[PDB]
């Protein structure tokens, strides 16, 4: 049916104006944006000692449950920052992934080149894809990881190793965060390279259709 | 879900499943590589025009050569591969002057291609002559000619077919060239129209700001042979535009 | 996939063992020439003494004929087999037709002959390209390289080889009329651009001058001398 | 593995499978049939209608090698239709140099080794046709051979070619075709291609049949249409 | 059996029907409900905090029932059914170009590539959406130990923040799976559409006969 | 995987096909249609020409061996040029050495033996030309198709190239109206058969026809642009 | 690997293994010849399995004639078989017409075996699967039998077999001439028999076995008729 | 011993009987019966609230659980799955073996009908996974419900528990949909390339030795 | 050393021996006793609710003993034996072909590898039947933890009935090994007898 390759046809347009606006704008932009959330003192903390949070927790010593005990403010003020960021760069992935398997052309046995261009630029899309969703298990895996400490280090009060770890938990997750804000800035600006660099190709993939030779 | 094996491409005298021959079709793509040349065929006459791409400035214009004679009668402008082009211009030259010895007359634009399309056939090893070139010839010739039926303009293609074209575009912006040719070609239109309408689109194709070193342009008026614009020519067309 | 045999064709139609051997000549000493108004000098750097070797062998610039000299960059091997043969073409041309090969004539013909090499596979292209200097009838100077494809163009002023994408920006920017005015002068022009690409001074520069009628002179070293030492004073 | 690739190779167990891949190639085609009796060699091509459209008496696959031999091909038909250009040129030169017609188990052998020079070498691919000859000279007397792609010749009595090949020699084998005479066997060979061909995958077929024989005075000939008329009535009543 | 013939017979008509109805009238309707799906606002929610639910575990110096969070329990209820049929879809689509494989022959291979390559790309969706049926179990598993942890220990504030995380990343999850049902819908339809003609009919017309 | 055995036309398949000769087959289809009819007294070629531009001029699909035979190519033109240049020659050297025009049916056989020589042997690719071969003889109106393969067949009616299964159709069910026909009934006749290949949007016009008539008293001759204008305005319109 | 797939190709251990592989090839056929060289007489027998009842017999023989006075046996491919024995009869001829006498048997398996070695160390084309076997009487050496193998050797022997048994059949003939007796005509023809039908376990009928005999007496090639085979395989039973 | 051969043989010759008299008669019937099961009221059911079932848990309030039934609806429709099921799981296999009992002995060339075989080898396994698996997810349902009850009853605080059960037996229903038109999909397929490709799989060589060696 | 040379020969002459035993004697026997296995009618019950055993835990509104499913324990006592024979007689057949693989050359391979490939497809049943034996371990931990779970909480439901199902679903697992052996005993007779001059005499 007609109707129903004008259906996707309609869809098929949306996607390229977007994905054309995307890298004219957003991607630009949201590099100029992550690259400042970097220099920002907060994501450059010179002493992770400040980092460290009240753990209050009475330690044993010879003659009931601990009071509350909150997460790293710091980490998790910085955790909200990010969170939106990596859900933008995870949907506009998205978004190009798609346009790209739209593009790809009719299965031939030969001039298949330009599918190549389309094959690699593709594969550096899911590694990217990959590396941003695990990026979101992350930060569940701080707050499981963090919260198991802090239990066990108030149901074995006597071990300090416990409460090293809080500590040691709350210092990774800085870290990593100062290395996940870099990375999402540095996969915005990859995708607009591979993507401007091979337009052509990526966009029209098996060219003009040969002059007859039949 | 990507199926880029190939592996029929390599080696001309393989018939792709599906029959396509495409080491052929992969020479047609080298003629993109090269610069745009665009011929208009009207009543007053059939005219030629290319871009140069000079890469650097101690290069003499002159010497790029991408409109020649194939004799009074006859020109080509050629895009692709130069050096297979001097082949191809070379048996056109030959063949011309061996018609008028054993005939005494002047070929007709359409043998001249059949004849230069005869020697871009044999790449197929179609003969056992060892000097024939296995890779099919890598450049698109624009043959342009006043004969017994008057102006005429032929395309002939690294597969060797030819066919007479009104207007036609070689070359690395053809396509969107050629977009632009079907809008502004009416059979009516005079040369000087042509010249104008050939050089707007050549300067819309082309990279660099049109000047009289960046192209070449030529007309093969009934009356007149095959005449290039000189500078002072090109100047006064190009001012115009 | 597409590059291990010159007749094939690449997705893109770039036939890629051709582009290679051009590489090749890149790897080569560098090669300058200047068409003067009256003198056309060719200059070559030259790589090393190497104290146990005698330099008269080593000679890249050659005279094809009493009218034409060649410079080359590229296998040295192949240019004693391209050089040999563009001098029996010189001498079978002034056989057939009695007249003195024009440059662009002996150009087409090298040319012509590495175009053959490129052509069909079960041969390599010659990995050299020349710089071909001579006087024409007329006399006005002319300057022509030649590359392995067998493209050939006529340069007012290039230079071929290691380090030529320097010097040839040296020679767009130095070059003009002015400096041309005087033989002297493109002498001096083509030594200060080989200068700027060779490490050591004027010991590694071999440098020659084809006047109107006067046959190829390789200039002395301690000519060489002179001129660097005008060059470096005037610095 | 390497070894099926080329007929230069031979197989770690000594086969040379392209030209056993060449045999395939025959059983592919339609069956043909040759049977000899006393007064000559009949000859029978189970000729399918791919198409209306194709004219009849026309895509034969029974050729006349020389005056006297005819050659009946299965398998690719441009191979057969060049073998047939090699064996009528066989028979001349025999002819022009020996002076008289070829004696057919020479020309069987003169054709085998062309055929067999194919295997051999690796340039070439093995030809893909298997064909029966047939002729019929008083002083030889009538003689069936048939020539396989290996370019194996042997003379066989009764001997057929084509995809229905196994079936149709049982058939063919109860014929006593020694004592039968060259009229009642061109019935007996179209009872055979009646019974071979399979109606449900092959849609329709028009049977060729040819002859030589002290009838046909020794020269291969097309059986006249009354003939052959005559023996597709019989054949489709035996069908039953 | 004159009954199998009819009985295998009436299988292989349904099966193209339906295939024809699929590709012909339900994914294109599919892609436009989705679209208003995704252009709806219980999908387009700027700030996950306003996702974030209540949780009555009291705070130390007992707990009420905790309710789930009904904006993301609301999504699923939308977004469950989308992912099964799809993979009901794919199901029939896998079939559909299994059945439209010829009988093996030496030759004639393209086309049958094809159609093979365009069953691998159908597999390996069929895989993705399996992946996310998973993930949509985990959510419930996952949230109701956080909260049991969280109640179980009140002390222990990162818990607490776990089940909004849990939360407030599943709204997003779920935005994501419809964006990819979609783009699936409309890929499986360029993959069949664009290269149709070789998976209807692989072996290709009837050419002559060498033999 | 079976890549293996498809490489070169000297290698045969596991099961006796030799795959590149078929792969040569295919070549017929990718060309514009041309559809070849035969009355007892005329033989008819029509062909739809097809073209690269607007601009550009419809490609040549019917071509004059000789007064008494013409063809019409489907597939590679080039190989189409090579194999008419053969054919003419072999015409040319009959009338010289004989006298006589070459039989219709013999040259055909020629063209075969040509074409199998490349099948067998490494080196040159089969020849991907489909050829509809036309004229008339002593014998009568014949009408050949040559296959890429060098198989030949002589038909009462054929259609060669891209959507000719439909022209054969409509060809079957009218065919034995054809052999009593006019010729302006079998050129009509054709015209329509030709027609079902065309995309339903496209139609037939002056400029996409080529008729190519051969008759006891008339030399092949190819009517091209304005000269199909008779044959094609007693047609009809689209079924 | 890859050193096997091309005669030329030597394996890292100089082995050449194409040629071995055709040997191979001489065991697929499935029969087996025997070759007794007597005082006086040089017998070959091989064994004839006729396929089909179809086939006529006559034409099935592994036994040619190269020249009058030399006869052969060729075990292998049956094709490869013929091909050898013709040029061993062109050879043959052409000593005669070159030197005037008849080719000696050891100069026309030297030339025979001389042509395999080119087979074998160029690469086109592939070794014969052959091996061939020729009995003949030389005045000054009395009878001989030569065996020449697909890789050229040439070695001359007093008995000797090829095919499926061969092995079996020379443990066999090494005891009957290490207990030499020396052998009469029919003694020579009888320990043949006894040979090929000990190995196979065949108890022969006159019609599987073809027997072909060269005698001082009579020199020339004889192929025994079915009789003859008859009488000799009849006494065998007897005593 | 030529007594073992016979005895494998009278094995395979059983076995292509039964094979034949599968194809042409326990698939067929198998298809459509499944099919009915699949247009069956009960699987299509439109609301899955219909399935839901009460968990009696008392909910917590401010100042052990009775017996916890199974969903009955999708254990009814199990209890019809699970013969269906193993009923192609058995068949599947008697395919498998007969096809690996027709692979003929090993040799360089003429592999073209095993290579059929093989492709046709390929399919049954990925068939065999598929539905081994079905078998294992019956298992996991009641295993997953059950601890999804014993922690709601535990922990009666929980809600997101009690929704996991609920959720447990929707996606079962889901899924027991999707497994039959599965296991129908997978009768008819195995249907299509067996017939398709009977010859080459009864045959898979033949003899292509004849007077060529 | 010449005694040892006795020792390493008489173990070359006892594998080579057993193994013309299991092929030509063991193997139809077995294939024999696995067909009467089926056809008795333990392992061919029509009513998977007849296994289903009862669980005597009360129903919530204290546990006896909870005795195993006896016809699954029946049956597994007829197919353990099987399972572990075959895994070794695949030992057996695995190291013979083992022994008949020649000294290492460069050419004359196809032979090597049709052992090889033998040899895969002997390995490949180990894997299967190591599997098996696997599952029947399962079985008893399995239902063990389901009893356990299900009269550790009588109030679910679920628990006895997974204990149901993880008894129908080992009848039905134990049906099918015994058919599996039944093939895998079958088709190592066809691989080996098909190919056997090849294995026995690889380079020729």
């Amino acid at each position: 049916s007609g109707e129903a390759r004008k259906q996707v046809e309609v869809f098929r347009q949306n996607l390229f104006q977007e994905a054309e606006e995307f890298l004219y704008r957003f991607l630009p932009q949201k590099i100029i944006y992550l690259n400042q959330l970097l220099q920002e003192d907060s994501l450059n903390v010179a002493d992770l000692t400040s980092l460290r949070a009240p753990l209050d927790i009475p330690i044993p010593d010879p003659p009931h449950k601990c009071g509350f005990l909150p997460g790293n403010e710091k980490v998790l003020s910085l955790l909200a920052l990010v969170k939106p960021e990596v859900w933008t760069l995870k949907e506009k992935c998205i978004l190009v992934i798609t346009w790209i398997q739209h593009l790809i052309p009719k299965i031939e046995d030969g001039n298949d080149f330009g599918v190549a261009i389309q094959e690699k630029v593709l594969e550096r899309v899911n590694a990217v894809k990959t590396k941003v969703e695990a990026f979101q298990t992350t930060i569940s895996k701080y707050f499981s990881e963090r919260g198991d400490a802090v239990a066990k280090a108030s149901k074995e009060t006597h071990v300090m190793d416990y409460r090293a770890l809080v500590h040691e938990r709350d210092e990774a997750a800085y870290g990593e965060l100062r290395a996940m804000v870099l990375d999402l800035r540095a996969f915005y600006a990859e995708l607009y390279h591979i993507i401007s660099s091979n337009l052509e190709k990526i966009v029209n993939p098996k060219g003009e259709e040969k002059p007859s030779m039949y | 879900m990507f199926l880029t094996r190939s592996e029929y491409d390599r080696g001309v005298n393989t018939f792709s499943p599906e029959g396509r021959l495409f080491q052929v079709e992969y020479a047609i793509e080298a003629i993109k590589l090269g610069s745009t040349a665009i011929g208009i065929q009207t009543s007053e006459g059939v005219c030629l025009a290319v871009e140069k791409r000079i890469t650097s400035p101690l290069m003499e214009p002159s010497s790029i050569e991408k409109i020649v004679e194939i004799d009074a009668h006859i020109g080509c402008a050629m895009s692709g591969l130069i050096a297979d082009a001097k082949t191809l211009i070379d048996k056109a030259r030959v063949e011309t002057q061996n018609h008028w010895f054993t005939y005494n007359e002047t070929m007709t634009v359409e043998s001249v291609t059949q004849a230069v399309s005869n020697l871009a056939l044999q790449f197929g090893e179609e003969d056992a002559d060892p000097g024939a070139m296995s890779r099919p010839f890598g450049v698109a010739l624009l043959f342009g000619g006043v004969d017994e039926k008057g102006p005429q303009l032929f395309h002939m293609d690294p597969s060797g077919t030819f066919v007479q074209c009104d207007a036609r575009a070689i070359g690395s912006a053809s396509e969107g060239a050629q977009s632009s040719l079907q809008e502004v070609y009416h059979k009516s239109m005079t040369l000087k129209e042509a010249i104008k309408s050939s050089l707007i689109i050549l300067k819309q194709v082309m990279e660099e700001k049109l000047n009289a070193t960046n192209i070449e342009l030529a007309t093969v008026q009934p009356g007149q042979n095959f005449h290039m614009f000189t500078k002072e020519e090109l100047e006064e067309v190009i001012k115009d535009i | 996939s597409y590059d291990r045999a010159i007749t094939v064709f690449s997705p893109d139609g770039h036939l890629f063992q051709v582009e290679y051997a051009q590489e090749a000549v890149k790897k080569g000493s560098t090669a300058v020439g200047v068409r003067g108004r009256d003198i056309v000098v060719l200059g070559v750097e030259k790589k090393s003494v190497a104290k146990l070797q005698d330099e008269r062998t080593v000679r890249k610039i050659c005279a094809l004929d009493d009218n034409v000299c060649m410079a080359f960059a590229g296998l040295t091997a192949d240019a004693r087999i391209v050089i040999n043969r563009a001098r029996v073409e010189c001498q079978s041309h002034r056989l057939t037709v009695e007249d003195p090969v024009t440059v662009e004539y002996i150009t087409r013909y090298i040319a012509s002959l590495k175009q053959r090499y490129t052509q069909s596979n079960g041969r390599r292209p010659f990995g050299i390209s020349a710089l071909i200097v001579g006087f024409d009838f007329d006399g006005t100077p002319r300057l022509y390289q030649t590359d392995p494809s067998g493209t050939y163009h006529a340069w007012k002023a290039n230079a071929i080889g290691r380090g030529a994408k320097s010097v040839r920006e040296f020679l767009e920017k130095n070059y003009t009329d002015e400096a041309i005015e005087t033989d002297d002068l493109t002498i001096k022009l083509v030594i200060k651009a080989l200068l700027e690409v060779v490490q050591s001074g004027g010991k590694n520069i071999e440098l020659a001058v084809m006047r109107r009628d006067q046959s190829l002179k390789i200039l002395n070293p301690e000519e060489i001398e002179k001129y660097v030492a005008e060059i470096e004073k005037e610095k | 593995t390497g070894y099926d690739l080329s007929a230069s190779t031979f197989s770690p167990d000594g086969r040379v499978f392209q030209v056993e891949y060449a045999m395939k190639a025959v059983e592919n085609s339609s069956t043909a049939i040759g049977i000899r009796c006393k007064d000559g060699v009949v000859f029978g091509v189970e000729k399918l209608v791919l198409s209306k459209l194709y004219e009849e008496g026309s895509n034969k696959r029974l050729f006349n090698v020389d005056r006297h031999v005819g050659m009946a091909v299965a398998g690719l038909l441009a191979d057969a239709r060049s073998l047939a250009d090699i064996a009528r040129e066989e028979a001349s030169n025999f002819r022009s140099n020996f002076g008289y017609n070829i004696p057919l188990k020479h020309l069987a052998d003169r054709v085998a080794m062309y055929v067999h020079a194919y295997t051999l070498y690796s340039a070439v691919r093995p030809f893909g046709c298997s064909f029966m000859l047939g002729s019929y000279s008083v002083n030889d007397g009538a003689q069936l051979y048939m020539i396989d792609p290996s370019g194996v010749s042997y003379g066989y009595w009764g001997c057929a070619i084509g995809k229905a090949r196994q079936a149709a020699k049982t058939e063919i084998e109860k014929l006593q075709m020694k004592e039968m005479t060259c009229r009642d066997i061109v019935k007996e060979v179209a009872k055979i291609i009646y019974i071979v061909h399979d109606e449900v995958k092959d849609k329709a077929f028009e049977l060729e049949l040819s002859w030589v024989g002290e009838l046909t005075n020794g020269r291969h000939e097309i059986v006249p249409k009354d003939i052959r008329e005559e023996a597709e009535k019989y054949a489709k009543e035996s069908l039953k | 059996q004159p009954e199998a013939q009819a009985k295998v017979d009436v299988f292989r008509e349904d099966l193209c029907t339906k295939t024809e109805n699929l590709l012909g009238s339900y994914f294109p309707k599919k892609i436009s409900e989705l679209d208003a799906f995704l252009k709806e606002p219980a999908l387009n929610e700027a700030n996950l905090s306003n996702l974030k639910a209540p949780l009555d575990i009291p705070v130390p110096d007992p707990c009420g029932p905790v309710n789930c969070n009904e904006k993301i329990v609301v999504l699923l209820q939308r977004l469950k059914p989308e992912i099964k049929d799809v993979i009901e879809q794919l199901n029939l689509v896998t079939t559909w170009l299994q059945l439209q494989i010829p009988r093996i022959e030496d030759g004639n291979n393209f086309g049958v590539a094809v159609q093979e390559k365009v069953f691998e790309l159908m597999t390996s969706l069929h895989t993705k959406l399996e992946g996310f049926h998973t993930q949509i179990s985990k959510y419930f598993s996952e949230r109701g130990d956080a909260v049991t942890k969280a109640a179980k220990q009140p002390h222990v504030g990162d818990y607490r923040q776990l089940v909004h995380e849990l939360d407030e990343a599943e709204y997003r999850d779920i935005r994501l799976m419809v964006m990819e049902i979609r783009n699936a819908y409309a890929v499986l339809y360029d993959i069949i559409l664009k290269n149709f003609e070789k998976l209807k009919k692989p072996r290709g017309e009837t050419k002559g006969m060498i033999y | 995987f079976r890549n293996q055995y498809d490489n070169d036309v000297t290698v045969w398949s596991p099961q006796g096909r030799i795959h590149q000769i078929e792969y040569a087959m295919e070549a017929v289809k990718q060309g514009s249609a041309t559809v070849g009819l035969k009355s007892k007294t005329h033989a008819v070629l029509v062909a739809l020409k097809r073209a690269q531009s607007e601009l550009a001029a419809h490609q040549k699909k019917i071509l004059h061996v000789d007064n008494h035979i013409g063809i019409s190519i489907a597939g590679l033109t080039a190989d189409a040029r090579l194999l008419c240049n053969f054919m003419r020659q072999e015409c040319l050297d009959s009338r010289f050495v004989f006298d006589r025009p070459l039989p219709v049916s013999r040259l055909v056989s020629l063209i075969g033996s040509k074409t199998q020589i490349p099948t067998q042997r490494y080196g040159r690719r089969p020849y991907g030309v489909g050829l509809l071969i036309a004229g008339y003889d002593d014998m009568g109106p014949h009408i050949f198709q040559t296959c890429p393969s060098a198989n030949y067949f002589d038909c009462r009616a054929m259609s060669i190239g891209a959507r000719s299964q439909s022209a054969r159709t409509y060809l079957e069910r009218h065919m034995s109206e054809f052999m009593e026909c006019n010729l302006n009934e079998l050129v009509k006749h054709g015209l329509r058969a030709l027609r079902e290949t065309l995309p339903a949007e496209q139609d037939l016009t002056t400029k996409n026809v080529s008729i190519g008539i051969v008759g006891k008293d008339l030399e092949f001759t190819i009517y091209d642009d304005d000269d199909v204008s008779p044959f094609l305005e007693g047609l009809e319109e689209r079924p | 690997a890859g050193f096997d797939r091309h005669i030329t190709i030597f394996s890292p251990e100089g082995r050449l293994y194409q040629v071995e592989y055709a040997f191979k090839a001489i065991n697929q056929g499935g029969l087996t010849s025997v070759a007794v060289r007597g005082k006086d007489c040089a017998v070959i027998v091989t064994q004839k399995k006729v396929p089909d009842k179809l086939l006529d017999s006559s034409t099935v023989t592994h036994l040619f004639k190269i020249t009058e006075n030399i006869g052969c046996v060729m075990t292998g491919m049956t094709a490869d078989s013929r091909s050898q024995v013709q040029r061993a009869r062109y050879e043959a001829a052409n000593w005669k017409y070159k030197y005037g006498y008849e080719i000696p048997v050891d100069m026309l398996c030297k030339r025979i075996a001389d042509i395999s070695q080119v087979y074998t160390q160029n690469a086109e084309m592939r070794p014969l699967g052959c091996c061939m076997i020729l009995i003949g009487i030389d005045e000054e050496q009395g009878p001989q039998v030569y065996k020449c193998d697909p890789a050229g050797y040439y070695c001359g022997f007093k008995a000797t077999a090829a095919g499926v048994k061969q092995t079996e059949s020379t443990s066999f003939l090494e005891k009957k001439v290490k207990k030499k007796f020396d052998w009469t005509f029919e003694q020579t023809v009888e320990t043949a028999i006894t040979c090929l039908s000990t190995v196979l376990s065949i108890d022969f009928k006159p019609s599987e076995i073809e027997v072909g005999v060269v005698t001082v007496e009579n020199p020339k090639f004889r192929i025994l008729t079915e009789a003859e085979i008859d009488a000799h395989l009849v006494a065998l039973a007897e005593r």
